[PDB]
RNA sequence: GUGAAAUGCGCAGAUACCGGGAGGAACGCCGAUGGCGAAGGCAGCCACCUGGUCCACCCGUGACGCUGAGGCGCGAAAGCGUGGGGAGCAAACCGGAUUAGAUACCCGGGUAGUCCACGCCCUAAACGAUGCGCGCUAGGUCUCUGGGUCUCCUGGGGGCCGAAGCUAACGCGUUAAGCGCGCCGCCUGGGGAGUACGGCCGCAAGGCUGAAACUCAAAGGAAUUGACGGGGGCCCGCACAAGCGGUGGAG
RNA sequence: CGCGGGGUGGAGCAGCCUGGUAGCUCGUCGGGCUCAUAACCCGAAGGUCGUCGGUUCAAAUCCGGCCCCCGCAACCA
């Protein structure tokens, strides 16, 4: 990216919900590039959302991606000749993308057998602010200001 | 020494640490902080950071005191000079007065190797 | 800005005691001001100088004022 | 305290803050592209003693001038002798760290010394690396300091730019490395060597004078081009970063 | 022989005070950063807080006996 700055591809909206966010976090479920099987694992976890609370999936996913959402994190900037681990923003394009990647990382992380079983459970308890993936957001968070020190290095 | 409203408050930056001693206005001390009474060590004491909640930790225990109205004065160069100021006011303590009274010698001793 | 020389009116600056002159030229913190900003000249800004430095021993001029609000 | 640390210091009360006191050393701002001195060098303030220098008046002597082997005096720092002084700093020294090692660079300690008196030492990148004196050869600008009714004129210094000219080039150029004369000092390939011997000096450390054998076919100055840098500036590549999937493991 | 105070995580130790807190440090594991190495940071597993009884709503904390260690002082025909 040295040159211009890369456009942030685009992507069609959800041929369910209309839903980009969707989209996106099909790709993320995709493995070899079967999209097929990667959009079927998820709405069948989709219905399984409604099938244990009389809640829509819909929100139960903006819901829990929000609070897989971090705020802010720690980039390394080897500048002084040491390489100090500074605390700062996340842009509005990573929140995003971490806390998809997150969620599926950490489902996949799950026991059960089933792949569609773990993207509900894993969705369900992240909108309920209790999953695996929030950890890994409660952490990076931590991380973060466990150096808010050195956060006079902010760029 | 126990119990005033009125008051003054050091800054002390070193390049290593960074203390406060808020005392009365008479000189003698009431309580103080600094970077390692914060909880670091060696460079992390000299961060700006540091010296912010030295100066915070310093006014809440003079607040107890009862303190209310401070003067300042500094003396260093340490990155959290204006910070342990900048903490300090925000503290919700009456800054009446900043003041610099850094020491430098009129040439007199000599410095180390450096 | 504002030279030190024409801000005052005719005076002896060899005078050591004429404070309210002097104390004009010694800077916010009693530091000899710079001759690039006193408007004085090579000759005059030496005299001067070593008419403060009389004064500061008899105590009427300061040697050093602390910086005030900062 | 540092890159981060450790040694170190601290509840036997340190650091930070205030008051009183002791002692040594060095002089902030003014301060500079500044000033003085023959050089080494000389910086708070005061007084005394003293050297050099520059300007005006056109007054006095009447060539009394220049250089100058040897001699004599001066001569940063370190170092030495006797006595005194000792805050800070700090060779040596001890410890910590770093590292393959670290007899170092960094850190914590620390002695002689650095300070004064008297007396030695006499060297230096004691450098403008440019001996002193005199006369002559465009100017522009900057500044320090004198004299004169004074958008200036005229002496004495301190820088820069540049005529002619010089120079191997770099560069110098009325503050010459230009054009000339007087006088002194010095050089004659690199290494051996500022060594050896002799002499003279020194308390000592060491200083002054100062070779040869042998050996080398170069040592060397300036400038050109490129390459290189744990140099800089601008700019770029799946170079890092961000992200996905892999070999290294198993057959 | 009497007197004094100790046992708490793998190791060292605070908490005992005066009842409602088991913490810290390094160590071990994972993660973050790293040329490497530590430093730093995140998280984590791990203690009937010696033993048996006792007061108590509740103690390792106050009580009694005892086990073991450390120390104090004395004696030794
Ligand atoms: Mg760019
Ligand atoms: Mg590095
Ligand atoms: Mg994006
Ligand atoms: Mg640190
Ligand atoms: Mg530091
Ligand atoms: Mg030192
Ligand atoms: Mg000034
Ligand atoms: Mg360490
Ligand atoms: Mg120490
Ligand atoms: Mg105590
Ligand atoms: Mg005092
Ligand atoms: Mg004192
Ligand atoms: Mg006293
Ligand atoms: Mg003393
Ligand atoms: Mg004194
Ligand atoms: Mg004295
Ligand atoms: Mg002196
Ligand atoms: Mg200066
Ligand atoms: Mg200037
Ligand atoms: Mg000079
Ligand atoms: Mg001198
Ligand atoms: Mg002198
Ligand atoms: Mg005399
Ligand atoms: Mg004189
Ligand atoms: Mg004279
Ligand atoms: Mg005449
Ligand atoms: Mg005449
Ligand atoms: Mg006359
Ligand atoms: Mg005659
Ligand atoms: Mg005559
Ligand atoms: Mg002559
Ligand atoms: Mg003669
Ligand atoms: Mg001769
Ligand atoms: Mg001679
Ligand atoms: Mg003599
Ligand atoms: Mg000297
Ligand atoms: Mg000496
Ligand atoms: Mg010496
Ligand atoms: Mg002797
Ligand atoms: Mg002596
Ligand atoms: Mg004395
Ligand atoms: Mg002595
Ligand atoms: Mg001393
Ligand atoms: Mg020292
Ligand atoms: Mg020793
Ligand atoms: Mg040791
Ligand atoms: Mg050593
Ligand atoms: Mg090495
Ligand atoms: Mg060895
Ligand atoms: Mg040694
Ligand atoms: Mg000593
Ligand atoms: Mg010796
Ligand atoms: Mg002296
Ligand atoms: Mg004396
Ligand atoms: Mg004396
Ligand atoms: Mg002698
Ligand atoms: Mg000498
Ligand atoms: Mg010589
Ligand atoms: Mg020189
Ligand atoms: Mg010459
Ligand atoms: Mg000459
Ligand atoms: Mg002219
Ligand atoms: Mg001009
Ligand atoms: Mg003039
Ligand atoms: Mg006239
Ligand atoms: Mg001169
Ligand atoms: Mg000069
Ligand atoms: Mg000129
Ligand atoms: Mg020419
Ligand atoms: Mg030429
Ligand atoms: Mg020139
Ligand atoms: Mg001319
Ligand atoms: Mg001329
Ligand atoms: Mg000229
Ligand atoms: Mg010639
Ligand atoms: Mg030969
Ligand atoms: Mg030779
Ligand atoms: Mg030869
Ligand atoms: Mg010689
Ligand atoms: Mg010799
Ligand atoms: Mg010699
Ligand atoms: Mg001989
Ligand atoms: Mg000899
Ligand atoms: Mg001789
Ligand atoms: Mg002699
Ligand atoms: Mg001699
Ligand atoms: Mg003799
Ligand atoms: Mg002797
Ligand atoms: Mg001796
Ligand atoms: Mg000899
Ligand atoms: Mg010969
Ligand atoms: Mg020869
Ligand atoms: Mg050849
Ligand atoms: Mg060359
Ligand atoms: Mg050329
Ligand atoms: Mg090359
Ligand atoms: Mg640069
Ligand atoms: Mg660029
Ligand atoms: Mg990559
Ligand atoms: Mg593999
Ligand atoms: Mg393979
Ligand atoms: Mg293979
Ligand atoms: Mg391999
Ligand atoms: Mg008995
Ligand atoms: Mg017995
Ligand atoms: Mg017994
Ligand atoms: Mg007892
Ligand atoms: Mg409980
Ligand atoms: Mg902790
Ligand atoms: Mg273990
Ligand atoms: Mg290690
Ligand atoms: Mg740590
Ligand atoms: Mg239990
Ligand atoms: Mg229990
Ligand atoms: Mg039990
Ligand atoms: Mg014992
Ligand atoms: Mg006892
Ligand atoms: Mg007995
Ligand atoms: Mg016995």
């Amino acid at each position: 990216a040295r040159r211009r700055r890369a456009e942030v591809r685009q992507l069609q909206p959800d041929l369910v919900y209309g839903d980009v966010l969707v989209t996106a976090f099909i790709n993320k479920i995709m493995r070899d590039g079967k999209k097929n099987l990667a959009a079927r694992i998820f709405y069948d976890a989709c219905k399984i959302i409604q099938e244990k609370t009389g809640q829509e999936p819909l929100k139960v996913f903006k819901q829990a991606v929000e609070n897989v959402k971090p705020r802010m994190e720690v980039r390394s900037r080897r500048v002084g000749g040491a390489n100090y681990q500074v605390p700062m923003e996340v842009s509005p394009r990573r929140q995003q993308s971490l806390a998809l990647r997150w969620l599926v990382q950490a489902a996949n992380q799950r026991p059960e057998r089933r792949a569609a079983v773990r993207i509900a459970h894993e969705l369900m308890d992240a909108a309920e602010g209790k999953g695996g993936a929030v950890k890994k957001k409660e952490d990076v968070e931590r991380m973060a200001e466990a150096n808010r020190a050195y956060a006079h290095y902010r760029w | 020494k126990r119990q005033v409203a009125s008051g003054r408050a050091y800054i002390h930056a070193s390049y290593n640490n960074t203390i406060v001693t808020i005392t009365d206005p008479d000189g003698n001390p009431i309580t103080w902080s600094s970077g390692g009474v914060i909880g670091y060590k060696g460079s992390r004491k000299g961060t700006p950071y540091a010296a912010q909640l030295a100066a915070l930790d310093a006014a809440k225990k003079a607040m107890a005191y009862g303190m209310q109205s401070v003067d300042v004065i500094v003396r260093g160069t340490g990155a959290g000079r204006e910070q342990a100021i900048r903490a300090l006011q925000a503290s919700g303590l009456q800054v009446k007065s900043i003041v610099d009274d850094t020491p430098v010698p009129h040439n007199g001793c000599r410095p180390k190797k450096k | 800005k504002a030279k030190v020389k024409a801000t005052l009116g005719e005076f002896d600056l060899r005078d050591y005691r004429n404070v309210e002159v002097l104390k004009r030229f010694l800077s916010e913190t009693g530091k000899i001001l710079p001759r690039r900003r006193t408007g004085l000249s090579a000759k005059e800004q030496r005299i001067l100088a070593k008419t403060i430095k009389r004064a500061r021993i008899l105590g009427l001029l300061p040697f050093t004022e602390k910086l005030v609000r900062k």
